[PDB]
């Protein structure tokens, strides 16, 4: 529960790059989303950036 | 480590709709395992830097992974098929 989701920021992720699901946003953490922000389809349908700008509406 | 019940039921609410065979988290989870412990051909395989092993079958289009002691991270089918598999 110590590193920051790549979407929303908060410290949510206990191992970096390991599929987790975020409680607080939803996305989960694919590696390959993060290391790619732009790429859509990977464990998220939304690429990170597409996930991000949602979140920071909600 | 993330608790495993919660990770297994998160990840069937997230990824059941593309696995109408399966009705329940259980058997989301065993069929993971079961995928990753008797991979079907044309399965593909990797390591990461921290011992997991991911699985990836382009027939079925099935991701998933595993930690070094073979406890499931994920599965699931990516909408970039084998180009999300070739990305890593
Ligand atoms: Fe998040």
């Amino acid at each position: 529960g110590s590193y920051p989701c790549p979407c929303c920021g908060n410290k949510t992720i206990d191992e970096p790059g390991c599929y987790e699901i975020c409680p607080i946003c939803g996305w989960e953490d694919d590696p390959v989303q993060s290391a790619d922000p732009d790429f859509s389809g990977g464990a998220n349908s939304p690429s990170l950036n597409e996930a991000k700008r949602a979140f920071n509406e909600q | 480590k993330v608790e495993p019940v919660g990770n297994a039921y998160g990840h069937w609410t997230k990824h059941g709709k593309e696995f109408p065979e399966y009705q329940n988290a259980k058997q989301y989870v065993d069929a993971a395992h079961n995928f990753m412990t008797n991979p079907p051909p044309g399965t593909l395989t990797k390591t990461r830097p921290n011992g997991d092993t991911l699985y990836y079958n382009p027939v079925t289009n099935v991701f998933a992974s595993k930690d070094i002691n073979g406890v499931p991270r994920t599965m699931f089918k990516p909408e970039k098929g084998i180009e999300y598999w070739n990305k890593q």
